[PDB]
DNA sequence: AAAAAAAAAAAAAAAAAAAAAAAAAA
DNA sequence: TTTTTTTTTTTTTTTTTTTTTTTTTT
């Protein structure tokens, strides 16, 4: 037997032999699995243990596995990691499957092989730096993509059969890129026909992609260069035709005849075989956080998740850490918290489909921080898109009809609307914008759903989109001194289906400016830029963010998902004659003085904002709390949107409904 | 071992595009054009190693010219085998290639001219150094090149030279291709010129420590 | 053979033993459709499990080999309780309860294995012909030869049977028997499509009594075995996976050509006579349409009427008059008008919901295509093409281009469409 | 950098030229804008500290164009 | 001298549909 | 001024068929 010290000299002047001798091979194993069992984090908890725990309950198929953990402790097996993956895989997905049978015996019966995915590899390259070093290495390669085979079987373990001798050969492992090829008997000695061996055989999935590099990548005005991928089984339709993703995976090469005959020198190509995905749509957050997914929690993250839901006063925190060094503007900083909770989607014997999205309109003089706002809702948001004013087309913020280059059949692609579905698609200057271009989303808006009927293909898409926008009055600057209507361009049609509005509105005040710049010098001073030290670093992170945030924002990212993603609230009980009440007198006070258009479709937002803050108390029954509060925005939406002269009056006579 | 290269520079004369004839093929020379196209930096194949099928020996250090070449004769005089071989892609050698398009210059072209161009390759540490729209200037060695569809390359993907366009009826019979090698068979081998290319010219941080280390 | 001959036996067992309560009910729907000239036979999996666990588990593992087994049995029935001989072979049909599986769940692991799925046809095919009895003759020896052949997947012999050459063997095209063969494209319930992901399709085949039974629209629920053919896309090894189509269910009663014939039983027609009978008969009709909705009585009436419609007459010097009802409703917002249309897409056993934003003069009435193989021209339909015979609800019509809203003008009165492009000259008909 | 007394004249002067503008024309960009023309007049003497005479500068600049 | 296997031979192109610009006007 | 109007720009080849005529290969 070997040790650990022993592993560093090497022989046969080659670490791929070095490593698949069956001496080696043996110490190896031995190693990864006493790292697998025995790590353990600052806290004193194993990691992988909890994950090989939530492995079988989720009955996935895959192990993630962190760099960083096996290359502080066990270096030599990181750099063999480094340098030859195939056969230091082959060894560990072994092992993972043995250590997974210590929790799930007879796990077998489910899956047959546990697969391994590395995360957090250190050092990324661009398409434009790939060069013949890199052959036969893992690596790390930021793109676009571009376009999708689809999935096809492919075998597994090809076998041969030949009719003279009647031989049947052993099992061959296929190379995925690279044909079978055998010629040799071992028994008919001799050439002779060999068939696939029908039936009786196992598949697995596969697909293929093309990744183009990313625009920000790119030099200013040069072409871009394209690689192929790889996608095997369990990490089909991960990605998907328009996203931008960073892959791990092997760099090989293979021979092609054509490439040798056009070129005229003899070259190869290249492909890569992914190992693992990680989605960057919309995502800044990426200098710093680990693994493959941000918005993903362990067990103890949904203990703590539930250990401070219980709080008192969990929604003023919630609406305090929605965009900290924002000065003020707590209406907005509620809508948008209200927007990225959500509502409640319903169907009512099949028949009848209810919308639960909250959408937000922001409308204010220049210089009030709505733009960063905005930008700040992409970054928490899950899914998110940007667009603005007169970049965005009909068809750009909805389905596009394409002609298929390998196929030749018209087909349907995807756009703003639909790359945002279940997320948030954001409009910067809304007011800015063709009207064209801005009536498309109208159906999106309400029915969730857009229709196409274009060269012979008649479908209906799902968009279960939520939309805040920002616009300027016009002018430039809010008249206080004239209704609405005429502060805008937008018509009833689309004034009605947003469910928040938000006046801003500047104004000379001495003592609020001295705040306000207070606040804002504070916070430059606070940005300037200028144990292990990479904890350290963390640390001192972490002192920052304790003044201006009551909450960290990682926490509150994986709380919003999971609260998105597991609670439902109900409407049992609750007062109905208040809700009838408050709308019959709303509906009263516009005709008679007013241009904000009130219908049905503004007393359904009351409930969807009342199941918003049940969501924030990860609550499953809404209370006469969160109603109350709902009918409180709502009245106060509505009442800072009039005239100066008849707002103290509506005011007074909207009071008697929030007196708490 | 590594593959040397050696770069030679500060040629007496420069040549235009035009200039270029059959009688320098093989000559060290130097010229100059603006750069319109740049390709991928692919791989070459430099040393190949081979098995043979049934002894498992191991050849290698097989030249390559054009094509991708096989070894004959099994290294044990024992063996009988003329083929039949599997490529060890681990053991063998590969280089950078790269494939540039030049054309002339603003003042080169005549005062009503289609512009000429070439195909100059650029290989090992040369890659990338020429950026299209830029003017540079190129020196190594003038060769010509075969058409390797119809010096039998292996694969049946060649498929004795499929076509999407039509080749020009006037040079139909008037491009003069050898003929009598069997190698070709009944087959006319043809040759084009191209340029080679060894060394290239080009002729048209807030971190206060690092900074002070650079000036004298 | 050995083998086989048993498993032969244990079906004709099942067939001829079968009984609950007082009647055979196997043995008596072989002799029903024997007189009215149907060679099929149709069997629930539930008896099967029933009678004999093993015989199930024998076809649940391997169906593409012992189905045709059980095909030659109910032929073997039939010839007995039938004939003391121009029978073909018969067809089994399978109906089946178990769970459904969507289209993005089939995979690798679904290989050789009878599922159950519903989805969306888009297309049909035209007929073709598959070989069943094949008669054969060499080039040389020229001696009569016979090949029989099942569906579930042959080629000539390579050699000779008793110089002559390799593989010679010509078919004799005369008397030589053929079936009925089609192509169907499915598509996923648009409900059931993942986050983000546009819907995906699949290629399905169905035979002789099979084919002619769905139209493009329809939901469907189909019961078949999921299988790869070989063919041909730069992956090494890789196959394009298919479905061999055992058993349809279809919601809308109409066949391929719609008989305009009662599909109805007498229990229903029974039914139906004794609600039209009813003297509140049309306020139940009109509280019926979208419940969910306050008000708007006369609305829903009106939509009573055109889902009824009108009566079409034909004179006769060759003048025809429309018999079907148009409706607008122009309005203000938060009113209920989108919420209407889509409760009449629901009802209406043919409809189709469309935006006037998204369509195009061509989407609408009919376009033109390029065959990538054939290199010609033909027509394909759309939605006023697909919405033959039912109803067409347009959402936002005041957002339509110019262009675009003027190409119904002919079929809204005239029901017809006029295509005059590409060498191609037709009217098409299209009553909606 | 930014000082203890910079902060404090930075913030006076904000104030003032609020008030001299009355919020048409001046707003917190301007602010922003001082703070940026405070550290690049900084970068000019090679300081890694600036005083309340580079904001008064900065100040200056502003208003001469207002 | 007599078998089995393996490529050449393609060619072709108008006619229509969808989407984004760069000039016209109630 | 924001509406309508207008040119116009790639979209194309991945497939076929059984003879007929060539090279290898017992
Ligand atoms: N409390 C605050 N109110 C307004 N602006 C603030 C505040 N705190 C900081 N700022 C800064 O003021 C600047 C003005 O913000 P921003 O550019 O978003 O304004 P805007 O007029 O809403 O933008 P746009 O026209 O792009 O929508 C930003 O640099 C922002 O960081
Ligand atoms: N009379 C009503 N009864 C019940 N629900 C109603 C009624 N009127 C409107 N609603 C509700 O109002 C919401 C919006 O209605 P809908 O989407 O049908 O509007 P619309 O008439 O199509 O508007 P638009 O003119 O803006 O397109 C839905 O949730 C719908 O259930
Ligand atoms: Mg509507
Ligand atoms: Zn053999
Ligand atoms: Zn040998
Ligand atoms: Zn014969």
């Amino acid at each position: 037997e070997l040790t650990l010290e022993s592993l560093s000299n090497v022989k046969a002047n080659s670490y791929s032999e070095w490593i698949t001798q069956p001496n080696v091979s043996r110490t190896i194993a031995r190693e990864l699995k006493s790292f697998l069992l025995e790590y353990t984090d600052e806290t004193g908890r194993s990691v992988y243990g909890a994950r090989i725990r939530t492995l079988g309950e989720m009955n996935s198929e895959s192990l993630e596995v962190n760099y960083r953990h096996l290359a502080e402790s066990k270096a030599i097996l990181a750099l063999f990691l480094a340098k030859c993956p195939e056969e230091m895989l082959k060894i560990f997905d072994l092992v993972a499957m043995e250590a997974t049978e210590l929790h799930y015996p007879d796990y077998a019966r489910i899956h047959s092989e546990i697969h391994v995915r590395i995360s957090d590899f250190p050092t990324i390259y661009s398409l434009r730096e790939l060069r013949e070093s890199n052959l036969s290495s893992l690596v790390r390669v930021t793109g676009v993509v571009t376009r999708r085979t689809g999935v096809f079987p492919q075998l597994k373990y090809v076998k041969f059969n030949c009719l003279k001798c009647g031989s049947i050969l052993g099992p061959f492992f296929q190379d995925s890129n690279e044909e079978i090829r055998i010629s040799f008997c071992t028994n008919c000695k001799s050439k002779g026909p060999f068939r696939v061996n029908g039936e009786k055989t196992v598949y697995r999935n596969y697909q293929r992609v093309t990744l183009q590099e990313a625009p920000g990548t790119v030099p200013p005005g040069r072409l871009p260069r394209h690689r192929e991928v790889i996608l095997l089984a369990d990490l089909v339709d991960v990605s998907k035709p328009g996203e931008e993703v960073e892959v791990t995976g092997i760099y090989k090469n293979n021979y092609d005849g054509n490439l040798n005959a056009k070129n005229g020198f003899p070259v190869f190509a290249t492909i890569i075989e992914a190992n693992s995905i990680k989605r960057r749509e919309g995502n800044t957050a990426n200098e710093g956080e680990e693994g493959l997914d941000v918005f993903s929690w362990t067990e103890e993250e949904e203990r703590e998740f539930r250990k401070i839901s219980r709080d008192r006063g969990i929604i003023d925190k919630i609406i305090s850490s929605m965009a900290p060094s924002i000065y003020g503007h707590r209406d907005i900083k509620t809508a948008v918290a209200c927007s990225l909770f959500g509502g409640v989607p319903k169907n009512v014997n099949g028949k009848h489909s209810i919308r639960g999205d909250i959408n937000v309109l922001l409308l204010g003089d220049p210089g009030t921080a709505k733009s960063q706002i905005l930008k700040y809702v992409e970054k928490t948001a899950h899914r998110a898109v940007f667009a603005t004013g007169q970049g965005a087309s009909a068809v750009g913020l909805t389905a596009s009809v394409r002609k298929d280059p390998i196929t030749k059949e018209w087909t349907l692609e995807g756009g703003a609307l639909v790359l945002a579905d279940k997320g948030v698609c954001l409009i910067d200057e809304f007011d800015k914008m063709n009207d064209q271009d801005r009536t498309s989303i109208h159906e999106a808006m309400e029915q969730q759903s857009i229709s196409i009927s274009k060269a012979g293909i008649v479908t209906t898409l799902q968009a279960r989109c939520s939309i805040i926008a920002a616009a300027n009055p016009n002018g430039g600057r809010y008249n206080s001194t004239l209704p609405l209507a005429q502060n805008v361009s937008l018509t009833e049609p689309i004034l009605s289906r947003f469910d928040i509005l938000c006046v801003v509105r500047d104004l000379v005040d001495e003592e609020a400016d001295e705040r306000l710049a207070t606040f804002v010098v504070d916070s430059h001073v606070r940005s300037h830029p200028e144990l292990n030290a990479r904890q350290r670093r963390l640390q001192r992170q972490r002192k920052k963010e304790e003044e201006i945030s009551p909450i960290p924002q990682e926490l509150l990212m994986k709380y919003i998902h999971y609260a998105r993603t597991k609670i439902y609230p109900k409407l049992h009980q609750m007062d109905m004659d208040k809700v009838s009440r408050v709308y019959a007198d709303l509906r009263r006070e516009s005709i008679s003085t007013g241009s904000f258009p009130i219908t049905v479709r503004h007393l359904e937002s009351i409930l969807r904002i009342a199941e918003s803050f049940a969501k924030m108390r990860l609550s499953e029954f809404v209370s006469s709390y969160d109603l109350d509060r709902a009918i409180k925005v709502v009245v106060d939406s509505f009442v800072d949107a009039q005239k100066v002269s008849v707002r103290r009056q509506l005011r007074r006579s909207f009071a008697i409904y929030t007196l708490g | 071992e590594r593959v040397f290269q050696i770069s030679f520079f500060n040629l007496p004369t420069v040549h235009r595009i035009r200039d270029i004839r059959s009688e320098k093929i093989g000559s060290l020379l130097s010229i100059s054009g603006t750069v319109t196209r740049t390709s991928e930096v692919r791989p070459e194949l430099y040393k190949a190693s081979f098995t043979c099928d049934m002894c498992r020996a191991i050849v290698d250090n097989v030249e390559q010219s054009f094509k991708y070449t096989e070894p004959t004769f099994c290294p044990n005089p024992s063996c009988e085998n003329r083929a039949f071989w599997t490529l060890n892609v681990t053991r063998s050698r590969f280089l950078d290639w790269q494939k540039v398009r030049i054309q002339e210059n603003a003042n080169e072209i005549p005062t009503g001219s289609m512009p000429r161009t070439l195909d100059v390759i650029l290989r090992g540490d040369s890659v990338e150094r020429a950026k299209p729209g830029d003017r540079c200037k190129f020196t190594g060695v003038e060769i010509v090149v075969p058409d390797v569809t119809q010096l039998g390359l292996p694969g049946v993907k060649p498929s004795s030279t499929l076509d999407t366009r039509g080749i020009s009826k006037t040079t139909e019979g008037l491009n003069s291709g050898v003929t009598g090698l069997r190698s070709l068979g009944v087959r006319d081998l043809t040759y084009k010129i191209s340029f080679l290319a060894c060394h290239v010219i080009s002729i048209g941080e807030r971190d206060q420590e690092v900074f002070l280390n650079s000036l004298s | 053979d050995d083998d086989n001959t048993e498993i032969i036996k244990s079906f004709k067992n099942f067939i001829l033993e079968f009984r609950l309560d007082s009647q055979f009910i196997y043995r008596d729907q072989l002799r029903n459709n024997i007189l009215v000239k149907n060679y099929s036979l149709t069997v629930n999996m539930e008896h099967l499990i029933g009678y004999n666990e093993d015989i199930y588990k024998k076809l649940s593992d391997e169906p593409s080999d012992i189905i045709p087994l059980f095909e030659t049995a109910i032929t073997q029935v039939a010839k007995r309780i039938s004939i003391l001989n121009s029978l073909p072979t018969f067809q089994l049909i399978l109906n089946s309860n178990a769970n459904q599986i969507p289209l993005r769940d089939l995979d690798s692991e679904h290989v050789s294995k009878i599922v159950r799925l519903s989805g969306i046809i888009i297309s049909t095919s035209v007929l073709s012909s598959r070989a069943t009895y094949l008669s054969i003759m060499c080039r040389n020896c020229r001696h009569t030869t016979s090949i029989t052949i099942n569906n579930f997947n042959v080629s000539l012999p390579r050699s000779c049977l008793s110089n002559c050459g390799p593989d010679p063997y010509i078919i004799i095209h005369e008397s030589s028997k053929f079936i009925d063969q089609q192509f169907l494209k499915l598509q996923e319930i648009p409900e059931l499509v993942p986050v983000g992901e546009m819907p995906r399709n699949l290629t399905m085949t169905c035979d002789r009594y099979l084919t002619n039974k769905v139209i493009p629209g329809t939901r469907v629920t189909i019961v078949g075995i999921y299988s790869i053919y070989n063919s041909k896309g730069s992956g090494v090894a890789i196959r394009t996976p298919y479905i061999k189509i055992l058993g349809i269910q279809s919601d809308v009663e109409t066949s391929s050509i719609w008989n305009s014939v009662t599909m109805f039983t007498e229990e229903e027609e029974e039914e139906f006579l004794q609600l039209s009978r009813n003297p509140k008969l049309y306020e139940i009709l009109t509280n019926s349409i979208a419940p969910s909705i306050f008000g708007n009585e006369d609305i829903k009436k009106a939509i009573v009427c055109l889902l009824m419609g009108g009566s079409k007459k034909i004179l006769p010097d060759g003048m025809r008059l429309r018999g079907d009802i148009n409706v607008l409703l122009l309005g203000d917002p938060g009113t209920a008008k989108s919420q209407l249309l889509k409760f009449v897409e629901k009802v209406s056993p043919i409809a189709v919901y469309t935006s006037g934003k998204g369509s195009s003069a061509a989407g609408l009435t009919a376009s033109v295509q390029r065959d990538p193989m054939t290199r010609e021209f033909y027509l394909e339909g759309g939605a006023m093409v697909l919405a033959d015979g039912g109803v067409v609800c347009i959402d936002e019509f005041d957002k339509m281009r110019d262009e675009d809203r003027v190409a119904i003008h002919e079929a809204m009165e005239q029901q017809t469409i006029s295509i005059a492009k590409a060498g191609i000259t037709t009217v098409l008909n299209s009553r909606t | 950098i930014l000082t203890k007394e910079a902060r404090s004249y930075l913030v006076e002067k904000y104030k003032e030229l609020r008030k001299d503008d009355a919020s048409y024309r001046i707003t917190v960009r301007q602010l922003e804008s001082m703070i940026r023309l405070s550290e690049a007049i900084a970068r000019a003497n090679c300081v890694d500290e600036i005083t309340p005479s580079f904001i008064a500068e900065a100040y200056d600049l502003l208003r001469q164009s207002i």
